[PDB]
């Protein structure tokens, strides 16, 4: 039954294709780690802890809930079967009625009544699947040497692999592509690391999929050698023989906003006080728009992808504006228009997204006497007797002391709570419908 | 032998004649000398492949010669003494110069340029040296025209005398410069009315000069008035600004032109400012090309292109077709005084790309999504390499595995039509999505430049009318209501103003003449209702009695019927061939197309007294090689195709008849894009024919091209919009009209009494009943009865003609019965002759019950023997077949 469910997952998307030798090796790991009920529980726990990290968050929740449902359907009675079925139905708003009356089931009904859909979905992992796996646990408990780390856009695993290499004290080599010189350098580095070992990083190989078809099929036990390649979940299809011979890892984008601001401002290494203040505001706005990007049903209407390139171009534009102004009168309207209708609206092909981006620009680049960028904290205007280092210290201090609230997706992005609750309800409906399609078939 | 001799003479003129060029390939030149002394084709081809490195060095000597292939370039090199074959192919060099006048050069559209000084010519001068000298000379001529125009304008001289002497480019950018300076001087104070009035009287005086000018002066003046309307609009907007912040923002958004007053250089002395962003003017001659009407969204596109190109990253457009991306790119490029090459969608593409990156010009890609995976990947990799080399500031780039120099001003532009580019391109490109351009502003400014007294209101009305047409009419394949159709309508308004005058009537009449032929029937009624409801003019009928009388005379001469639908189609074809050159006639099968244009030919031959020559040609019957030509690769021999032979014979004009006659070449077959893209150069306003050998055969103005087709599923909208499209919604006749025309035709192919009896016997009362009864009958290979009337007539009248030898010895009743029986048999074997036997007997019963019981009832096996009415039972001959 578990293998049938995983075959369905592999049929849903081209990245989830699960082999059979992997399943048998996971079953071997069940006994390796340290009566029939205990063996079955260890089977379920080990299979989830091995095959969760090869899926995205939505399919993670789907597989967790389906595994809990199958275990409770086989172990518990018919009343709990009907209760679980009707809770899954009311999650998708298909079956209406209270479950038959269990402390944990009462907690589920309390969470459903309070419309906390993400907590209801994560309750299964909170209750049954106690153990969790990160990227380090996957790479440490893997016998292979070739790894694929795919993810969505608006995020990258370069810093995560940097942290992993620092943790393992291994010299990593990030190899960007784009030129035949880059391809030759990557080939030479591969031919070197196939002898002397070492961790080698490959990034955004979907554009070089043709080079993959040319070289990797013909190419594919050294110590401290693990080849990493990064793909995109929305990209082109990778070859199946390449995918079956490697371990698959999916990374999740961070949910915070202040962390993004800190990460952006920690790389803007320097133009005096005004340039630094402009770069600070630009980092805040890039973080806010990147946070609003993922909210596809309500905040936006289409999943755009604002990388750091448009932030860099906006920084260049602000530098050029600040250079040609000796009167200390910043043209707020000009920079607002250029950000709204060229920089962060050039790729936009819809009117409503342009209007909301312009509204956010007016909210951020107003240049008021005392701006309230978020309801939590207010950034005062700089004074007229400061150098660059004093302003940098002041901005870092005013960045550190801020508190990220639990409603950052509503208060900081200026959205009604009903929209976010509707988005979460739609996600719950999708998860429940998918797990029903897994159940009845 | 001939090919070897020609190649030997060409290579001798290339390498043997000139000295000190054989050092790069000494062994190859020695082999060439040995084969020349011996005189082979294979050795010559191998040498010319080995001479590509020498050819590459030759193209590196003057990079502007790279734009041609091997054959054209070797033709250029061989004719290095007579100073010929170079000026003829000058169009492919710069795109805005057609020929060389050394006194000067002449533009593609027809503008002459005068050099600052003459350049000495000798028979021992290689092409590259004087080509580069001519390029420097024309650039310096543009610079000195800039400086003397600035001196004259700052002196106080009016624009009307400057515009009549210098080039449009110089006066245009001088007016831009002085407009920037005086708007700045107005910005240092709070006064804007005086410069607004000054540019207003400047526009009015330029219009007064325009209305009595020649063709080139009219084009140049319009190309100046578009920017002067821009200046008027900008100053009017700046005057309307409440605060100085809005004025500063609007002035930073729009383009500004500045000239450095301290740099000793000339080409690096004029820069363009927009929101603090600097771009370098190139000062390349462009002539008087098409100037886009300026809109605020055009300025936004200009601003985002400038913002992208400041950081050494090219621009990239994407959006629905018809929003004006490629024309926006072209206007931006020629606004900087440089020519942007245009790619229409691998070896030739990569060669053009490496030539672009080694010349430093701009590359524009149109409709990027029609490439295969391999060529798309290779082109994306090449563009990524070029752009990374530009970003890294590399003097040379490793593009296509050759070391070629990289200019810092090279840019690549790509347009897309989504409903995509790879990851590497989008990592190094900026995307812009323009909306629907304001057709109100374009229409208003083109109407103001055409002198319409009511411009804004009429433009709003016409764009609202086009929106209503697009939102109400059917969703046919060939229906285009974008900006192309509006621009074509307002262009075709130009010849109509001499008879209808400026105002609503000319716009309504041109709207009819352009839109109405291309619509169906319910679409035509919707168009008429919307035109009556929105526009005030009711469309009074003009005085055209002579032409309709001539059409009626030609129709009665050829036996045709003058039904009002046929008159409407004839008038549409005549008014559409008055202006448009290449016409397309579309309708159902056998709906009266060839008859229509033949009637038009006869009628206006009568009307004008002008001779007509017709060359009927089927498109699909002849192959591509036989239609135009076939370069015989065995000996590089040229065999002229039928159309090209006709064009050469009409260009030669040995008899001199074609100087006083009209020549039509119809194309009576289904349209093939492979057969129409080969003559796209004839299609547009260029009116020139390209050939595989490179000849540019001109087309006389009376040399018309026609197309006849039954469908438009396999025809591109590009040729549809450029052609005048005539649509036959229904048949142009009645059944009685066609039956009478066929009877008259076969009569031409007691005789008067017989003709009267035949014409009276085809009484429409029972004929319509039996025709609508047979229309409900199942016919194999189902064709309309309108296509069976021909069979019916040609069978019946031939039977009567063959039986005419026994028509003087029988009674009137017997003759009537014989005629009726023959007619019944003919209509049986024409209408229901393609149906089953039971249905044939049913149609026999229907004929008998619908022609009356008094008439002779035709039996299922009846016949006439030599005369009496017999049955087919008696004519069966018994056969005695043998054993084996
Ligand atoms: N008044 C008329 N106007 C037009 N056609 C007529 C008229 N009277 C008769 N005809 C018929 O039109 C025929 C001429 O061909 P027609 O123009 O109808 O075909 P077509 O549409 O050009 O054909 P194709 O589709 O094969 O190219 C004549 O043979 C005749 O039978
Ligand atoms: N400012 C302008 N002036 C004149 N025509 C314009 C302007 N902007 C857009 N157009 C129109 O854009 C249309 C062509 O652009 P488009 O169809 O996008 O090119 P492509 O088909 O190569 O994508 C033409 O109808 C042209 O009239």
């Amino acid at each position: 039954k578990i293998f049938s469910m995983l075959e369905k997952f592999g049929q849903f998307h081209w990245f989830y294709g699960i082999s059979i030798g992997q399943f048998l090796s996971c079953f071997k790991r069940v006994f390796i780690k340290k009566r029939v009920d205990e063996i079955l529980w260890l089977l379920y726990q080990e299979v989830y802890c091995q095959f969760s990290t090869a899926l995205d968050k939505k399919f993670k929740m789907i597989m967790a809930m389906t595994m809990f449902c199958l275990y409770k359907f086989d172990i518990e009675s018919e009343q709990y079967k009907e209760a679980v079925l009707t809770m899954i139905g009311v999650l998708s708003e298909s079956s209406d009625g209270v479950p038959k009356l269990n402390d944990d089931l009462r907690y589920l009904w309390d969470y459903v009544t309070t419309k906390s859909y993400i907590s209801a979905l994560n309750w299964f992992k909170n209750e049954f699947f106690v153990d969790e796996w990160n990227i380090a646990d996957v790479v440490a408990n893997s016998e292979n040497n070739y790894f694929t780390m795919a993810s969505e856009r608006d995020v990258d695993g370069t810093f995560k692999l940097i942290e992993l290499a620092k943790a393992s004290k291994e010299s990593l080599k990030i190899i960007p592509l784009g030129s035949i010189e880059n391809l030759n350098y990557a080939q030479e580095e591969i031919s070197k690391s196939k002898i002397e070992g070492g961790w080698i990083l490959l990034q955004n190989i979907q554009m070089s999929l043709s080079w993959v078809k040319t070289y990797l099929h013909k190419h594919v036990e050294h110590e401290k050698f693990k080849m990493f390649m990064t793909c995109h979940l929305t990209g082109d299809k990778l070859p199946a023989p390449l995918l079956q011979r490697t371990d698959r890892v999916v990374y999740e984008d961070i949910p915070g906003i202040l962390d993004t601001v800190k990460d952006l401002w920690g790389s803007q290494f320097f133009s005096g006080v005004w340039s630094v203040y402009c770069t600070f505001l630009l980092s805040w706005f890039h973080a806010l728009i990147t946070a609003r990007t993922r909210l596809v049903p309500h905040g936006f209407s289409k999943k755009y992808y604002f990388n750091d390139c448009d932030f860099q171009f906006a920084s260049v534009y602000l530098e050029n504006v600040l250079a040609t102004n000796s009167t200390n009168n910043i043209p707020w309207a000009q920079v607002r228009d250029h950000i709204a209708t060229i920089v962060y609206g050039g790729k936009i092909d819809e009117e409503k997204d342009l209007e909301v981006v312009a509204k956010l620009c007016a909210h951020v680049f107003c240049g008021s006497d005392n701006l309230q960028i978020v309801p939590g904290v207010r950034i005062p205007q700089p004074l007229l007797q400061q150098s660059e280092e004093e302003e940098r210290a002041r901005l870092t201090a005013i960045l550190s002391n801020t508190i990220e609230p639990a409603d950052s997706l509503s208060s900081w992005l200026q959205l009604p709570r009903e929209s976010i609750l509707d988005y979460e309800r739609l996600q719950a409906k999708e998860v429940a419908s998918s797990t029903e399609q897994l159940l009845q078939e | 032998w001939v090919e070897v001799q020609f190649y030997w003479l060409d290579l001798y003129g290339i390498l043997g004649e000139n000295l000190d060029i054989q050092n790069f390939l000494p062994l190859e030149t020695s082999k060439f000398k040995s084969l020349t002394s011996e005189y082979t084709i294979d050795s010559l081809k191998m040498i010319k492949s080995s001479l590509s490195t020498f050819l590459e060095r030759q193209r590196r000597q003057f990079p502007r010669f790279y734009f041609l292939g091997n054959d054209d370039l070797l033709k250029i090199i061989g004719s290095g003494k007579h100073h010929d074959q170079v000026s003829k192919f000058m169009k492919k060099m710069f795109g805005s110069i057609e020929s060389i006048i050394i006194t000067g050069v002449r533009s593609v559209e027809g503008e002459v340029l005068n050099l600052n000084e003459k350049i000495e010519l000798k028979d021992s001068i290689q092409a590259q040296e004087w080509l580069n000298i001519l390029d420097t000379e024309i650039k310096l001529s543009v610079f000195t025209q800039f400086r003397d125009c600035l001196g004259q304008l700052k002196d106080g001289t009016d624009i009307e005398v400057v515009v009549s002497k210098y080039i449009f480019q110089a006066i245009l950018l001088s007016a831009q410069v002085m407009w920037t300076e005086l708007v700045e001087k107005c910005l240092q104070t709070n006064e804007f009315s005086k410069y607004w009035k000054e540019v207003d009287m400047k526009i009015k005086g330029l219009l007064d000069k325009l209305n009595k000018s020649s063709d080139n002066v009219k084009k140049k003046i319009e190309a100046l008035l578009v920017e002067y309307l821009h200046f008027n609009n900008v100053i009017g907007q700046l005057k309307n600004c409440s605060t100085k912040e809005e004025a500063r923002l609007l002035w930073a958004k729009v383009q500004k032109f500045y000239q450095k007053n301290d740099t000793l250089d000339d080409l690096n002395s004029v820069f363009i400012s927009q929101s603090g962003y600097l771009l370098q003017y190139k000062f390349e001659y462009i002539g008087i090309p098409e100037r886009l009407i300026y809109t605020p969204l055009l300025l936004v596109g200009f601003a985002t292109l400038t913002d992208s190109l400041h950081q050494k990253y090219g621009g990239c457009f994407f959006g629905p077709a018809g929003t004006g991306k490629t024309e926006t790119v072209k206007a931006f490029g020629q606004n900087l005084g440089r020519v942007v090459v245009v790619f229409n969608c691998y070896q030739v593409l990569s060669r053009l790309l490496v030539g672009i990156t080694q010349i430093g010009a701009w590359g524009c890609f149109d409709e990027f999504n029609r490439l295969d995976e391999k060529v798309l990947s290779a082109v994306s990799a090449n563009i990524q390499q070029i752009q990374n080399g530009l970003q890294v500031g590399k003097s040379h780039i490793t593009l296509l595995e050759e070391e070629t120099p990289l200019s810092p001003h090279t840019a690549v532009f790509i347009t897309l039509n989504p409903g995509e580019l790879p990851e590497n391109l989008k990592k190094s490109f900026r995307e812009f999505s323009m909306k629907s351009p304001q057709s109100g502003t374009i229409a208003e400014m083109i109407l103001q430049i055409m002198g319409f007294e009511d411009s804004k209101s009429l433009a709003s009305k016409i764009v609202h009318f086009l929106e209503l047409l697009s939102s109400k009419c059917s969703s046919m394949n060939h229906y285009h209501f974008g900006l192309r159709t509006l621009k074509g309508v307002l262009r075709n308004c130009s010849p109509l103003v001499s008879e209808f005058g400026e105002g609503e009537k000319t716009v309504v009449e041109s709207l009819k003449r352009v839109i109405l032929p291309s619509l169906g029937d319910t679409d035509e009624l919707v168009f008429k209702d919307e035109l009556s409801k929105i526009f005030d003019s009711a469309g009074t009928p003009l005085n055209s009695k002579a032409i309709v009388q001539c059409l009626k005379d030609a129709g009665q001469r050829s036996g045709f019927s003058m039904s009002e639908e046929f008159l409407k189609k004839c008038m549409q074809f005549y008014y559409m061939q008055k202006t448009q050159q290449a016409l397309i006639l579309v309708g159902k099968a056998g709906c009266g197309k060839t008859a229509t244009w033949k009637t038009v030919i006869d009628a206006m031959a009568i009307f004008d007294g002008h001779a007509n020559v017709v060359y009927v040609i089927d498109t699909k019957v002849l192959t591509k090689e036989s239609l135009y030509g076939s370069m015989l690769k065995a000996t590089l021999e040229w065999r002229d195709g039928l159309f090209t032979s006709i064009l050469r014979r009409v260009n030669d004009d040995i008899t001199g008849t074609f100087k006083n006659s009209r020549i039509w070449v119809v194309f009576d077959s289904d349209l093939d894009p492979e057969y129409v893209e080969a003559m796209n150069s004839v299609l547009d306003d260029n009116k020139i024919l390209t050939l595989p050998n490179g000849e540019r055969l001109p087309i006389p103005p009376n040399f018309r091209i026609l197309f006849e087709t039954d469908n438009l599923d396999h025809t591109t909208p590009a040729t549809i919009t450029r052609c005048g499209l005539l649509w036959f919604s229904t048949d142009v006749c009645s059944i009685s009209s066609k039956i009478d025309h066929l009877l008259n035709k076969s009569y031409e192919a007691e005789l008067d009494k017989l003709k009267d009896l035949i014409s009276d016997s085809f009484d429409m009362a029972s004929l319509t009943n039996i025709f609508t009864c047979s229309n409900d009958l199942v016919h194999i290979l189902g064709v309309r009865t309108f296509n069976k009337l021909e069979t019916a007539v040609q069978l019946a009248v031939h039977l009567i003609s063959s039986y005419r030898q026994w028509f003087q010895n029988l009674d009137d009743k017997s003759l009537k019965d014989v005629i009726t029986l023959l007619i019944k048999r003919s209509l049986l074997y024409a209408l229901a002759g393609d149906s089953t036997g039971e249905s044939q007997r049913a149609f026999i019963q229907t004929i008998n019950t619908y022609f009356g019981h008094d008439s002779q009832e035709l039996s299922d096996y009846s016949t006439i023997v030599i005369l009496s009415f017999s049955s087919f039972c008696s004519e069966i001959p018994s056969v005695s077949l043998e054993a084996h």
